[PDB]
């Protein structure tokens, strides 16, 4: 989430060393574009091309489970607090509702007159 | 006897194009004309049994087609033909038929012309089921049906991501409102076995939990209210007859229509009576505030649906269900008139969706301009433009009540607020100097447009004179306070129009005005694109990825048994790789095993 | 380098050569398989089969109990005093203590 | 007039023509199914008379197909 | 690209002015007031003050930033028919037309065979022409126009020289 | 018929006193549509009835009575309990549909009165409370999925609670 | 009558010539599926007995008909796949699908706990070979290893449980014999007796914990999107939960109370993950966790309403989720990568399939009553009698079920497909047949599903 004004004409260097770096952005962009352009405008292709940027994108989410998370830090225990935590949370919600219901059946009847269901 | 026989014909006639859709008979280009001719004769077959109702006769029919014997239950195709259900059918069929005539001119010369009418009939049928429904299950088929057919009508064009999200949020914000109706299903079975309309009118205890997160929350999903209403302006991104069908007659009723049917349940419960006005007073103003400042031809009419929707919610709070649907029946003639006549302007001057660049003068266009004059004044409290028979009876009844004064005062500002947005269609888009940006702009009169709107002009001028005069009334409170309540409703619209004429002239007729720099605009959007379109899907998807996926479902919830796999592979080395050769090492361990058996694991 | 593995296969005909086909190899057998015998199981099991799904198998006394209940309602109201339900299975059985 | 950019269409319409052919092919016993109720009589509401128990049919009311 | 930064800010200022004003005569008055602001300061050459004025130009533009901007016609993104009324069937679908159905309108089928033959024969020449124009390793950002265009056919056309329309 | 309660007598008679106009348009259409397709469908129904001629008898519902209850059969035995389990299940299927008839009696109460609804009837609402309460306390409604052995335990649980209350009071 | 026609389907494939094969395997299975609908639909007052216990009867099993319906449907989907492979291996493969269906006929018909269990585990071996061979993706062995690691470690505790019960009380064998049932007195020895009977059907019926068994089997698919229908049959293969909870332990259900709670977060958190994931098959795989979690919530309540909803949901999911895998198969056979972002655009290339996409996606939601609404609505109405707070948790699930269907639609409605040169041909005659033969039985069950949701109905 953005904190101040919407960042588009704000905070930029006035044509300093960043201009050489900005020219490098188009150099790598066109390098990946030209190899895409050569493998597109031929009629004898027939088939969806690979594009390694999207293949590694799927590999980042589906795989990297046990090569990652080998330093099980205190942040993982904080994530575990959001894991087991909510499962134990409802144990003091459903039981309190049940003990409210079950006591109303035996002493001081609260059961419905037209309850043929269940 | 003929009342029951002719009632099912209206259901049969609408299904006949669906039954004869897959090949059947060779009819190209005639199929869109076939839809128009089917509904035209369906209107005639609906007019006759309504004349039977004004005379004498009530009937609740079952088809003897129940697929349940499950635990003391029967769910047949049950059809109620009484008052609220009866009067709506010819009103809905006449409104749709004119939109079908409008669908001849708009969406013309397109490859998806035949596929367009496929969903429009099902959109009518599901509503016709929901209107006639006598079960709560039969009520669900239509109430979900209108909500599911809207996806294939709002998101009809497969263009940008905005209309796709508009079609998404049409169900997303509906399904939050669905929870109440599923709670309505669950409470009814456990407490009153049958859960059909015949049963639930009898044996009615004072229960607050039933329509708390129930019928009132069902009225927030369908027919948007203050709880959930970001999907109101987004629905206009599709074609114009779809918007002419939804928020005028179909989508606008489905929320309140439930509460009108459940009227004896609301009669006794005073907590529900208060919360209907509490979630009905904010709906009249807060949504209507976004009509003036946000400038779009379709959206001004669309934001004013919710203001009139609040008046439908006020009638629930006053405990008058008889006058509740009478407003919605005339609302079908009010806004469906407005959507197609403005939609005629949109299509004429190429492509314009903003009022800013629209300049269709009263002298420039002959027929569409006159339809807007009659239409916009009909929405305001005018003595004989059918608005008096609908809107003015709500305000006068609401003044004599035991309910909240602040809830009444909030609705009274909204009744005077009607004149300002109506003039924002007249003064801004129609009246004055033309602002249409074109080298050559042409707007031609079509034979299909004239015959459609002219027949609606009879329906818009002669609605309250026929419908409200013939329908049986129940307790009229029009007697007390003539200068404080009765005359004040019409005077507020006159004072509102005088305020609108002064505010528009101060902004437009100023030559050199110079706008200010600092502004507080909650009036512009309501900041729902910042908390409900921005933050609400963000929190659901951040909890999806930062937690759950990258912690629980892949790493931690797996870990338990990969722990035993890692332990088995580690303890494998302590037996395989251990003791590399040497008969000495193997025999030395044998001496220990005898010593354990002799002393430690003792057996004499 | 593998010196044996590099031999990729990419051949999706569909329309190119058979013109109208459901599957590759032998067009004469394909019409007899993809359009005939698949559709006979689509016709018999779904249309003539539908007259067995719900259409008249009697099915666990669903319509039988209607004729059974109607004659028992009139019997225990005219002759008897309780309305068809009072005590289940046990009329004056062996007591607990 | 310009040439319209459309999908294949022929493969899609072929399936619908083949589907509605085989439904109609077994749509004849649907028409015969009406005459099995119309021409051939169903069953009367007759009381239990002492004669037997169940000869080929015990309680097959409404329609003789059961 | 400082000259582009002034032009883009001025282009945005004109199209945002129409949302605030109502009538066309008032639009002309405020535009001339904006012309009095920008033309007076662009005349003299500034190194630090020009960038200071451009960063100050963010203000006033941000004070009046969102009254729902008038993007009335078919504009890229925004509102009102951005990429709409589009069936847009590609050339890939135009090759897989079924027999006994592709025979209808034979002029479109006969021409497309000549277009496909023109592309298949010139692709070897386009690969040599496109592959020839290289600074070292990768291109330096931009397309490759034909230099030695004797016969015809630029290096890289089919999607660019074959749009569906609108 | 017989089992259905139904209305006592249907009223309504044509008056036509105020104005002439074009008489009653609904009654004019009632005479028009009676011969248009109502007479044609009645003639087609009579033609189908005449074409029937010979019809099958069909001996209706089978009896099968008593065969000894589960309460009478003491000690667990597979040969004895099997017929007792079938007897209880057949009664439970009937008792489900007994409620459905009285449920439809209350449906008739709502329509055939209309305006009064809650103030009138008095018998159908009372009959509903007499059967459902008996169904709730005896025939499961709290004993989960249907079982014959569980029903005998449920009947004994209600009897022991009633005997403890009667002896104390 | 269902013994030795499926066993007679075995020599049919071997004896038939190389030109035929597929024509014989499908035609001589459709007429076999006709006879199942002809004979098994009949019921008396209670459960019948067809024969002596080799294969027993039906009590609440129209789920047997579904397997007979998928008996030719798997052969329909695997037509483009296994078209370039050896002819001897084609004969080897069809017999392995037949053997799966052979044991599946046995498990639903046999009303035992001992004969049922060993043939319930006899479906594990053919699926193992079907997954680990012809797998299009790498690391398919993890999908094979964890298939028998999660299931067998939970199911082998049935041998120590089931034999223990019959040693104490009579014999489990005939089931209708087993009404000698003594109420469980809730002891610490009876704690693990209940757990061992449940944990075997806590794996195949996916909870929140021990649920990783399912998505790995679907992402590393046996065959593209064709043999996934057999894994849908394994999901509904955990129907023993209907029989164990009813017969073996009716009194002690205090231990069921935490397991409903564990599956309650197996509704929300399993649907949350199914929103961002890239694989189109995984977007069906995680949605199949939530719809089958509904049954686990239902059964443990043990109310008569829940059984009506559960038995409907077993048939509902078996024809809706499997239909969604056929849509995933049609996309994978053209692009050869199941990335949702890459495969984008219907109607421009696939006009007729787009309507079939709707009739399959919207069935995840509660449409006009097909079998899914009838399945879900009875369960939600059953949970209220259990506890009033449930619909607050259940209502969130109703929102994300729309986030299942529409998100699958929108990501395919976006008309672009610029990089795609393939997918030129729209659809084969057998391709659209899969879309019809899955949806039209659901459309026929809209009218009267009395013979679908039937545990004494």
């Amino acid at each position: 989430s953005s904190l101040p004004t919407t960042l588009d004409p704000a905070e930029y260097d006035i044509s300093s060393e960043t201009r050489k770096a900005q020219a490098e952005r188009l150099a790598i962009r066109s390098r990946l574009k030209r190899e895409y352009q050569l493998q597109y405008y031929d009629p004898s292709r027939r088939g969806v091309i690979e594009d390694p940027a999207l293949v590694r994108w799927t590999y980042a989410r589906s795989a990297n489970i046990y090569p990652n998370f080998r330093p099980n830090t205190k942040t993982s225990l904080l994530g575990a607090l959001f894991g087991i935590g909510p499962l134990v949370f409802w144990y003091y919600v459903f039981k309190t509702d049940r003990d409210r219901k079950e006591k109303l059946i035996q002493e001081g009847k609260l059961d419905r007159t037209f309850n043929i269901s269940y | 006897n003929m009342f029951s026989s002719l009632s099912l014909v209206t259901l049969l006639l609408l299904t006949m194009p669906i039954m004869m859709m897959s090949f059947n008979t060779y009819k190209p280009s005639n199929y869109p004309l076939y839809v128009k001719t089917a509904i035209s004769y369906a209107f005639i077959t609906s007019m006759i049994p309504t004349m039977m109702f004004i005379h004498s006769g009530q009937e609740l029919i079952i088809s003897n087609w129940h697929w349940l014997t499950i635990q003391t239950l029967k769910l047949s195709l049950s059809f109620k033909m009484d008052y609220f259900s009866m009067m709506f059918i010819p009103v809905a069929l006449f409104v749709t038929w004119s939109i079908m005539e409008f669908s001849m001119w708009y969406m013309y010369s397109d490859p998806n012309i035949n596929k367009f009418f496929k969903y429009l009939l099902l959109f009518l049928i599901t509503m016709l089921i929901l209107v006639t429904a006598n079960n709560l299950f039969q009520l669900f088929i239509g109430w979900e049906g209108v909500g599911i057919m809207s996806f294939l009508l709002i998101g009809w064009w497969y263009g940008r991501a905005d209309a796709n999200t508009a079609a998404l949020q049409a169900i997303l914000y509906n399904r939050i409102g669905d929870i109440g109706f599923i709670l309505a299903m669950a409470w009814f079975l456990t407490n009153l076995n049958t859960w059909d309309l015949q049963q639930i009118f009898m044996l009615n205890p004072s229960d607050s939990n039933m329509p708390l997160i129930g019928l009132a929350l069902a009225a927030t999903g369908k027919s948007a209210q203050f709880g959930l209403h970001p999907w109101l302006p987004s629905a206009m991104e599709g074609p114009t007859p779809v918007s002419a069908l939804l928020h005028s007659s179909t989508m606008v009723v489905a929320g309140i229509f439930l509460l009108i049917r459940f009227y004896p349940l609301t009669e006794n419960n005073k907590y529900i009576q208060s919360i209907t006005l509490c979630l009905g007073a904010i709906t009249t103003l807060f949504t209507a505030m976004c009509a003036l400042t946000q400038n779009d031809i379709k959206k001004i009419i669309a934001f004013s649906t919710s203001s009139q929707l609040g008046l439908m919610m006020v009638t629930i709070g006053i405990n008058q269900p008889y006058l509740a649907f009478l407003h919605i029946c005339t609302h079908a003639f009010f806004k469906a008139m407005l959507f197609m006549c403005s939609g005629s302007i949109i299509h004429s001057l190429n492509d314009e969706q903003d009022i800013r660049k629209m300049g269709g003068l009263f002298k420039a266009m002959p027929f569409t301009t006159t339809a807007l004059i009659v239409g916009s004044l009909a929405l305001t409290g005018m003595p004989f433009l059918t608005g008096f028979y609908s809107k003015d009876l709500i305000i006068e009844a609401a003044n004599t009540s035991y309910t909240n004064a602040w809830a009444l005062l909030m609705t009274l500002i909204a009744t005077s607020f009607t004149a300002i947005y109506s003039t924002r269609i007249i003064f801004f888009a129609l009246l004055g100097q033309p602002r249409f940006p074109t080298l050559v702009n042409i707007n031609e009169n079509n034979p299909l447009l004239i015959n459609s709107i002219k027949r609606l002009l009879i329906g818009s001028l002669f609605a309250g004179y026929i419908i409200s005069n013939n329908i049986p009334p129940t307790t009229i409170p029009q007697m007390t306070m003539p200068y404080y309540l009765k005359t004040t409703a019409l005077i507020v619209t006159i004072l509102g129009f005088i305020l609108a004429l002064e505010i528009s002239n101060m902004t437009k007729n100023l030559k050199y005005h110079y706008p200010s720099n600092a502004f507080k605009f909650s009036t512009l959007l309501g900041y729902f694109p910042t908390i409900m379109h921005r933050l609400a899907p963000y929190m659901n998807l951040s909890m999806s990825q930062k937690s759950a996926s990258s912690l629980l479902d892949l790493i931690w919830l797996e870990a338990i048994l990969p722990k035993t796999i890692s332990l088995a592979q580690m303890k494998a080395s302590t037996l395989v790789t251990n003791q590399k050769g040497l008969i000495k090492l193997y025999f030395l361990s044998f001496l220990i095993t005898i010593l354990i058996s002799m002393i430690l694991f003792n057996f004499h | 380098r593998w010196q044996e593995d590099p031999e990729p296969e990419d051949e999706n005909l569909y329309e190119k050569n058979p013109d109208s086909h459901g599957y590759d190899k032998d067009p004469a057998v394909d019409i007899w398989n993809m359009r005939v015998v698949f559709f006979f199981g689509f016709s018999i099991v779904l249309v003539l089969g539908s007259t067995f799904v719900a259409y008249l198998p009697d099915y666990r006394m669903q319509e039988w109990a209607r004729r059974e209940a109607e004659r028992l309602v009139k019997y225990r109201e005219a002759h008897g005093l309780p309305i068809m339900e009072s005590n289940c299975f046990d009329p004056s059985k062996i007591q607990l203590p | 007039r310009l040439f319209i950019i459309k999908p294949s269409g022929f493969y899609d319409k072929r399936f619908l023509k083949l589907l509605r052919f085989y439904i109609l092919l077994t749509g004849i016993p649907v028409a015969i199914g009406i005459t099995l109720i119309n021409v051939f009589i169903g069953e009367a509401e007759l009381a239990e008379i002492p004669e037997g128990y169940v000869p080929e049919h015990w309680e097959y009311f409404k329609h003789p197909i059961s | 690209t400082h000259q582009q930064k002034v032009l883009r800010l001025y282009k945005r200022a004109l199209r945002h002015l129409e949302s605030w004003c109502i009538h066309r005569d008032k639009y002309r008055y405020f535009a001339c007031l904006l012309r009095a602001r920008f033309d007076e300061h662009k005349n003299e050459k500034d190194m630090v003050k020009a960038t200071q004025l451009l960063r100050e130009a963010e203000e006033e533009f941000w004070h009046g930033q969102h009254p729902q901007p008038y993007i009335f016609p078919e504009s890229p993104g925004g509102t009102s028919y951005e990429r709409y009324e589009c069936y847009k069937v590609p050339e890939w679908c135009l090759d897989d037309w079924h027999p006994s159905e592709k025979a209808m309108y034979p002029d479109y089928f006969a021409k497309r065979e000549q277009w496909k033959k023109l592309r298949r024969e010139s692709w070897e020449r386009e690969v040599k022409q496109l592959q020839e124009e290289t600074p070292v390793g990768g291109p330096r950002t931009e397309a490759l126009p034909p230099a030695r265009k004797q016969g015809d056919l630029p290096p890289l056309w089919w999607h660019i020289v074959t749009r569906p329309r609108e | 018929x017989x089992x259905x309660x139904x209305x006592x007598x249907x009223x309504x008679x044509x008056x036509x006193x105020x104005x002439x106009x074009x008489x009653x348009x609904x009654x004019x259409x009632x005479x028009x549509x009676x011969x248009x397709x109502x007479x044609x469908x009645x003639x087609x129904x009579x033609x189908x009835x005449x074409x029937x001629x010979x019809x099958x008898x069909x001996x209706x519902x089978x009896x099968x009575x008593x065969x000894x209850x589960x309460x009478x059969c003491q000690e667990k035995d597979v040969l004895c309990m099997f017929e007792a389990e079938m007897q209880w299940r057949r009664d439970y299927k009937v008792d489900q549909e007994i409620v459905n008839i009285i449920q439809e009696r209350l449906k008739a109460c709502q329509q055939r009165e209309g305006e009064s609804h809650r103030q009138n009837c008095a018998k159908e609402l009372e009959q509903f409370t007499q059967v459902v309460k008996a169904y709730q306390d005896r025939y499961x409604x709290x004993x989960x999925x249907x079982x014959x052995x569980x029903x005998x335990x449920x009947x004994x649980x209600x009897x022991x609670x009633x005997x403890x209350x009667x002896x104390x009071x | 009558k269902y013994i030795i026609p499926t066993i007679m389907l075995m020599p049919l494939t071997w004896l038939s010539k190389n030109n035929m094969i597929w024509v014989n395997s499908t035609a001589h299975s459709l007429l076999i599926s006709f006879t199942s609908l002809l004979l098994m639909n009949q019921f008396g007052d209670n459960s019948l007995n067809f024969s002596l216990l080799f294969f027993s009867d039906s009590l609440s099993t129209p789920l047997l008909i579904l397997t007979m319906w998928l008996l030719p449907l798997m052969l329909m989907a695997s037509q483009h796949h296994l078209s370039k492979e050896n002819l001897t291996r084609k004969k080897l493969f069809i017999t392995m699908l037949i053997s799966l269906q052979l044991f599946l006929i046995m498990t639903f018909t046999a009303m035992e706990l001992i004969l049922f269990y060993i043939l319930f585990e006899a479906t594990l071996v053919p699926t193992l070979i079907i997954i680990t061979r012809w797998g299009n993706q790498t690391e398919r062995l993890n999908a094979g290893l964890y298939f028998l690691f999660y299931t067998l470690a939970g199911s082998l505790p049935l041998l120590v449980a089931l034999i223990y019960i019959q040693n104490t009380v009579g014999s489990l064998n005939f089931l209708m014999l087993q009404y000698w049932v003594q109420p469980v007195h809730n002891s610490w020895s009876n704690v693990f007796m209940w757990l061992a009977c449940m944990m075997a059907f806590m794996v195949k019926m996916p909870l929140y914990g021990l649920h990783l068994w399912l998505p790995k089997a679907h992402v590393e698919a046996p065959i593209a999107g064709s043999m996934v229908l057999a894994a849908v049959l394994l999901k509904l293969g955990g129907y023993g939960m209907l029989r164990i909870t009813l017969i073996l332990n009716p009194m002690t259900d205090f231990m069921a109370y935490p397991f409903i709670m564990l599956s309650l977060w197996g509704m929300i958190m399993t649907s949350s993950i199914c929103l961002r994931q890239t694989d189109l098959k995984s977007l069906i795989a995680y949605s199949s966790v939530s719809h089958m979690a509904l049954v686990i919530v239902a059964i443990l309540i043990q109310t008569p309403w829940s059984y009506m909803g559960a038995t409907a949901l077993m048939i509902a999911h078996g024809l809706t989720s499997s239909m969604l895998f056929c849509l995933a198969n049609s996309n994978y056979e053209r692009i050869h990568s199941r990335t949702m972002i890459l495969a984008r655009g219907l109607q421009t290339l696939l006009p007729l399939m787009a309507t079939w996409w709707l009739l399959a996606s919207l069935t995840n939601l509660a449409l006009p009553p097909t079998i899914n609404l009838i399945g879900e609505l009875f369960v939600v109405m059953s949970t209220f009698s259990w506890s009033n707070i449930t619909i607050i948790l259940m209502g969130v699930n109703m929102v994300i079920t729309a986030l299942y269907s529409l998100y699958m639609l929108i990501m395919t409605q976006r008309g672009k497909y610029t990089y795609h040169i393939n997918n030129i041909s729209p659809s084969f005659t057998r391709e659209n047949a899969l879309m019809s033969l899955h949806i039209l039985p659901l459309l026929l069950l809209t009218l009267n599903p009395k013979i679908i949701l039937g545990p004494l109905y």
